[PDB]
């Protein structure tokens, strides 16, 4: 804002939102369009931490699943094996289990809208990072967290789409690096 | 003294400022003879209805669902095209959503004896609807938009059933009346 | 073969007046008292 | 024939939604010993 | 409805548009086309004196407005809307804040990387070159799309 | 006497009897249109009676083809 | 390829559904707990107050103590059997 004025830290010209506060980590601030003004803080961030924490696995999954497979599981391109899995069933065993997690989830989701737990928080720290003695390690973890979350969602979302477009993997594309096909060849006119 | 869209005329008796719209045209005077509750209700439910129809004609041309026999462009062409079935589902499904919002007040007695301004189903899912000076200034948005789709749709069927063409089509490769 | 309805057209008769009387009875049913009773019939109307 | 099966279904329901709708339009009410 | 304090006032408005629209939306208007328009202007001046590595190849010789219905068949029309659609998503956040009570005067963003406004007094003086330069260039762009399209022939090459 | 729609709707055309306008009113007017009536039907019934032949009038079954 | 309760796609589909029920509970105890409901958080238009067509009073509901719905159609009825058209050429003692 070239013109003196109170406003955001991360986009100069918008004012900080309301009922955004920095309590919650990782908060520079954008949410642009409100969307905590129309449903609570809390319950958002539950959501971008899960949709964070799946994504972060599905980052590692894409780029492991191209280099290795499972033995007993045929390698191909990772889109395609959701496919011979949906079929061979396995992906209804992931179904069912991630469900039956996401239940004891639901009921959680219930307290954090009640006060109770802090969003994200299900006590799953079996190893002693962020331990009592580790304890100040948490405030900056959590940063990391949301973090590695924003930018986990970004890069699967690209993988993918990357993929598609180039049909080639993403370590390939990486080596080799082609422009989407025909583009070099191709004249409009 | 002086209606101010038709300024020969005189105001309507009814119309004051306090409906929104209200620029004095009724010059044939229904005001004077039916609730302007039934009234405004009606011109905002023939928009809402032909808000969404008018969009409606535009996107079918350019996208259409998947299933089979939702693929034909031209919107009068296509009512017949997808299965009956399914029309009549959404007719009770819009049916269903008529007696529920009016709360099964449905008439023109009843419709508005509890409450409900005219038009206040209740769908403000943002409240944008808070602040007063900016209600009266959307109200006036959702009216006058109301009244062009109305024109609009109309000049779109008609001018489709004689060219069977949707309407972006039709601009593009327009031909005279005569050709077809 | 369902209603004997051959031609989808014979749907529109077949559901419009059934509504549309029910419109009418509905301005009958929202002018009623509408409370239970505890009794053989209601005599409210 | 198809003019005078619409005009024969268009009659028969609304005789028919006229003998439910009032049926159901609290007949039981209609009688002398009714306050 | 026309008052001193905007920069620019010279006090014209024939058709009285001031009187029924927010001036700041006026405002925060003519400086988007003003900049949209400067840049158009120096891009299409630009493109035909230079062109980039393999462009010429892939669009061949067309210009100005038929460049656009093909460079829409590249997709490279396509990344502009959907990058420049993406900025303007936080500017109707903007001019929804401005319109709400808020700090934001129309036309400020924020963005002068070099501070080149950091003197009060010279951001006045750059402020109404930006109207002034934008008026004209928007006059210009007109004529130079108008001249396309009667001439089929792009600025540099009419003058030439 | 029974009141009805039908009734009140056509009461102000069954309602000034006896009206008259005064003295002569239109009757030169009256009898002007009906000498030209006379007239006319003295034109027509000379051309039925083949009394007045008027050119292309042909007062016979001949002319109908 | 099983179908039914054993088909995949009714699963994939029966977890879409149970997040459409869940969302009721979850979404509209958010809206609940904050939705809207902000002095800060109100719509904004261009147009002016002053603007012709801006009613004096939102949502506005006229009282209508006037001709029931019945006569009004009566009055659109007369329209068309009854217009004031051929009143304006109307012309300018009882006999006993
Ligand atoms: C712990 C309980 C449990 C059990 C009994 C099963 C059972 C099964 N799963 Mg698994 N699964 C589970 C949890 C479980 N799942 C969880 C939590 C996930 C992650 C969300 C998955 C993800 C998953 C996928 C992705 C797939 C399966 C598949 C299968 C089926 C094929 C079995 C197989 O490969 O041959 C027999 C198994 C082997 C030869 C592997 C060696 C197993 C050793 C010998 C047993 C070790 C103990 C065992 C893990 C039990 C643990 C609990 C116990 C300690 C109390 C079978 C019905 C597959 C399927 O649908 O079939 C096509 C498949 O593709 N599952
Ligand atoms: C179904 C459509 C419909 C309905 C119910 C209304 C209802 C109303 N309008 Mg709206 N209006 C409409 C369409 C409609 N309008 C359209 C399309 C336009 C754009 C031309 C307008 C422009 C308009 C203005 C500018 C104003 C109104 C006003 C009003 C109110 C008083 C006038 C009145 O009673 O008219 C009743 C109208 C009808 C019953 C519809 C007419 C039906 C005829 C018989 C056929 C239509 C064809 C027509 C002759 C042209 C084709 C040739 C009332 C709430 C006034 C207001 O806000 O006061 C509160 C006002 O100032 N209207
Ligand atoms: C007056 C409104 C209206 C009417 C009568 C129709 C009628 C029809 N549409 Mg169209 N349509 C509309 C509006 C309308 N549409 C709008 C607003 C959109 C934009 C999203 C579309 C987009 C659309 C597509 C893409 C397709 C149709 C198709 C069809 C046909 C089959 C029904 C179907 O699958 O609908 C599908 C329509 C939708 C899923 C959109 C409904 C969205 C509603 C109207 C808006 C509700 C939003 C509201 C804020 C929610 C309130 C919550 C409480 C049928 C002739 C199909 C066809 O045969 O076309 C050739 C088809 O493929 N419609
Ligand atoms: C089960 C289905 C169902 C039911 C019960 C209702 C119930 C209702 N609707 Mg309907 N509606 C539905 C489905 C349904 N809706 C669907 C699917 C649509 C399309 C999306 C609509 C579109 C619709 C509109 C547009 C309107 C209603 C209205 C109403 C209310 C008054 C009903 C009434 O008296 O009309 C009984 C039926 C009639 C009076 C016949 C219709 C009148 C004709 C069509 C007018 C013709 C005018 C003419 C062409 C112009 C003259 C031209 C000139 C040259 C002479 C009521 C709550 C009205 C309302 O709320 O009013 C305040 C209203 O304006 N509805
Ligand atoms: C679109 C560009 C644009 C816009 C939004 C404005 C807006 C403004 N100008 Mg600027 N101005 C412009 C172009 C523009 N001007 C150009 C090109 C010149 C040079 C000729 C000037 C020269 C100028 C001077 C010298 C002054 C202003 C002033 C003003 C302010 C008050 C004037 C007013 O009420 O009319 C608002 C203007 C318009 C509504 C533009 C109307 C243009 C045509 C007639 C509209 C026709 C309809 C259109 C084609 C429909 C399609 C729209 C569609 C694309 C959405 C206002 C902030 C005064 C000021 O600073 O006051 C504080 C002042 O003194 N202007
Ligand atoms: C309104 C603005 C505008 C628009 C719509 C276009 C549109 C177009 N340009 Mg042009 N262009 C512009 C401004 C604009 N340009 C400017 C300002 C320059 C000078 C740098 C150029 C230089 C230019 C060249 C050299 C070429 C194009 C080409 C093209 C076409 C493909 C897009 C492309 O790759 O351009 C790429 C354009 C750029 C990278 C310029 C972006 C500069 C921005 C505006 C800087 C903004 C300031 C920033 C904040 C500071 C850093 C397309 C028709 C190509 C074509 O098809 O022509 C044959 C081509 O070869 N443009
Ligand atoms: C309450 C009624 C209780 C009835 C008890 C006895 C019921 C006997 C079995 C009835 C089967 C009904 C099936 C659905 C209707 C049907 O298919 O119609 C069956 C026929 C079908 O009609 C024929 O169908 C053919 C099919 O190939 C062809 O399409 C013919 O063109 C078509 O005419 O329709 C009728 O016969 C209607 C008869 C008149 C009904 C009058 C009802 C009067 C009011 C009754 C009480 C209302 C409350
Ligand atoms: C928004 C309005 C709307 C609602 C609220 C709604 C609710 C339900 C529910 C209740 C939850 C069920 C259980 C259900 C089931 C089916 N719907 Mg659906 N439905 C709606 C709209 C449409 C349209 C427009 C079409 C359609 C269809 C089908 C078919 C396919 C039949 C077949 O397989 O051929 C089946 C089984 C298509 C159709 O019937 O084509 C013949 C088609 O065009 N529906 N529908
Ligand atoms: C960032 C500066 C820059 C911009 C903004 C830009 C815009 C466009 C547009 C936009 C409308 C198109 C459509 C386009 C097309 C092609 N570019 Mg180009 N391009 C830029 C830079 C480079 C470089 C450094 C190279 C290059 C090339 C090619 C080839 C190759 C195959 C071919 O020649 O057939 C094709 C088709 C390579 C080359 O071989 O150039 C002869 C190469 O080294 N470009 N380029
Ligand atoms: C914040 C903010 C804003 C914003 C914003 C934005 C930019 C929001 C963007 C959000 C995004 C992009 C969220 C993306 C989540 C992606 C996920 C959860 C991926 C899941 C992948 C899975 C489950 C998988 C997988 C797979 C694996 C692993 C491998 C395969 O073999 C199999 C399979 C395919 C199943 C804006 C201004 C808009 C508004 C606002 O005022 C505030
Ligand atoms: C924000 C922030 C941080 C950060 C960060 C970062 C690093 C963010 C990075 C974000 C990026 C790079 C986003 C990229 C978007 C690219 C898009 C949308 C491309 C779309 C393509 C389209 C529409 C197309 C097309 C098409 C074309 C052209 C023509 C067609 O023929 C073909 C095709 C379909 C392909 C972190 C987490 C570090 C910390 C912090 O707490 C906050």
């Amino acid at each position: 804002a070239v013109f003196q004025g109170d406003f955001s830290e991360s986009v100069p010209f918008l004012k900080t939102p309301t009922n955004l506060d920095g309590s919650l980590p990782g908060d520079v601030g954008f949410d642009p369009l409100g969307f905590s003004e129309v449903f609570d803080i809390r319950v958002l961030r539950e959501a971008e931490l899960k949709h964070g924490r799946i994504a972060m696995l599905a980052t590692l999954g894409y780029l492991v699943q191209e280099a290795y497979v499972f033995p007993f599981f045929d390698k191909v391109p990772p889109i395609q094996a959701h496919d011979v899995l949906v079929k061979s069933g396995g992906m209804s065993q992931i179904l069912l289990w991630t469900s039956f997690l996401e239940i004891f989830g639901g009921i959680a989701l219930f307290q954090t809208i009640q006060g109770r737990r802090y969003p994200g928080d299900f006590a799953f720290d079996p190893l002693g990072l962020s331990q009592g003695k580790n304890a100040e390690k948490l405030e900056r973890y959590q940063l990391a967290e949301i973090k590695h979350s924003r930018l986990a969602m970004l890069a699967f979302s690209g993988f993918v789409h990357q993929g598609f477009i180039t049909k080639q993997g993403v370590l390939e594309q990486l080596g080799n690096f082609k422009p989407i096909p025909g583009f070099p060849e191709a004249t409009f006119f | 003294d002086r209606s101010y869209s038709m300024p020969f005329l005189e105001r309507p008796p009814a119309l004051d400022g306090s409906l929104a719209g209200d620029v004095g045209f009724d010059p044939l005077g229904f005001s004077n003879y039916f609730d302007l509750k039934w009234l405004r209700e009606a011109e905002l439910k023939h928009g809402r209805v032909c808000m969404l129809g008018c969009t409606g004609f535009i996107t079918q041309e350019k996208i259409q669902l998947p299933l089979p026999g939702f693929d034909n462009k031209v919107a009068t062409e296509a009512f017949f095209s997808v299965p009956a079935g399914g029309l009549w589902q959404i007719f009770f499904t819009l049916g269903a959503i008529e007696i529920l919002s009016n709360g099964g007040k449905l008439a023109p007695g009843d419709m508005f004896a509890d409450g409900r301004a005219p038009g206040d189903l209740g769908f403000d899912p943002l409240n944008l609807s808070g602040d007063d000076a900016a209600l009266r200034r959307f109200i006036l948005a959702e009216l006058k938009h109301c009244r062009l789709a109305m024109i609009g749709l109309g000049g779109m069927l008609h001018q489709m059933l004689i060219t069977k063409q949707g309407p972006l089509d039709q601009l593009a490769n327009f031909q005279p009346i005569q050709y077809y | 073969e369902a209603l004997g309805v051959d031609d989808g057209r014979l749907l529109v008769p077949l559901v419009l007046i059934p509504v549309f009387v029910a419109l009418l009875y509905g301005n009958f049913a929202s002018t009623q008292d509408n409370e239970d009773f505890f009794d053989t019939y209601d005599q409210r109307r | 024939m198809f003019t005078l099966k619409i005009v024969v279904y268009t009659t028969v329901t609304l005789f028919v939604s006229l003998f439910t709708f009032g049926f159901l339009s609290n007949d039981a009410s209609r009688n002398p010993n009714r306050k | 409805g026309l008052d001193g304090t905007y920069v620019g006032d010279v006090g014209f408005d024939p058709l009285g548009f001031s009187s029924i629209i927010d001036m700041r939306w006026l405002r925060e208007a003519e400086l988007k086309h003003g900049r949209v328009c400067m840049l158009a202007a120096t891009g299409m001046i630009v493109q035909d004196v230079y062109q980039f590595p393999g462009v010429t190849k892939s669009f061949g010789d067309a210009k100005m407005t038929t460049l656009h219905d093909v460079a829409v068949k590249q997709g490279s029309m396509q990344q502009l809307l959907v990058w420049l659609g993406l900025l303007e998503i936080f500017g109707f956040v903007a001019i929804v804040q401005m319109l709400q009570g808020s700090d934001r005067q129309p036309g400020d963003f924020g963005f002068d990387p070099l501070n080149c406004a950091a003197n009060p007094d010279t951001l006045a003086r750059r402020q109404l070159v930006e109207l002034k330069n934008g008026r004209l260039a928007m006059i210009a762009t007109a004529g130079m799309l108008h001249h396309f399209f009667i001439t089929g022939k792009g600025p540099i090459q009419l003058i030439t | 006497a029974l009141r009805t729609r039908l009734g009140e709707l056509l009461r102000p055309l069954n309602s000034e009897y006896g009206k008259v306008a005064p003295g002569w009113g239109t009757t030169p007017i009256m009898g002007f249109v009906m000498l030209l009536f006379a007239v006319f039907l003295l034109i027509i019934l000379q051309i039925y009676n083949s009394s007045l032949i008027i050119e292309n009038v042909d007062v016979d079954w001949a002319s109908l083809g | 390829e099983a179908q039914g309760f054993t088909a995949p796609k009714n699963h994939f589909a029966s977890v879409i559904g149970l997040w459409v029920l869940f969302a009721l509970p979850v979404w509209s105890a958010a809206y609940k707990q904050a939705g809207a409901s902000n002095p800060e958080w109100f719509g904004v238009s261009q147009v002016s107050e002053d603007a012709p067509g801006i009613g004096l009073l939102a949502k506005a509901a006229p009282e209508y103590n006037g001709p029931s719905f019945r006569e009004g159609l009566e009055y659109v009825f007369s329209f068309v059997w009854k217009p004031p058209i051929l009143i304006a050429w109307k012309p300018r003692v009882y006999d006993e």
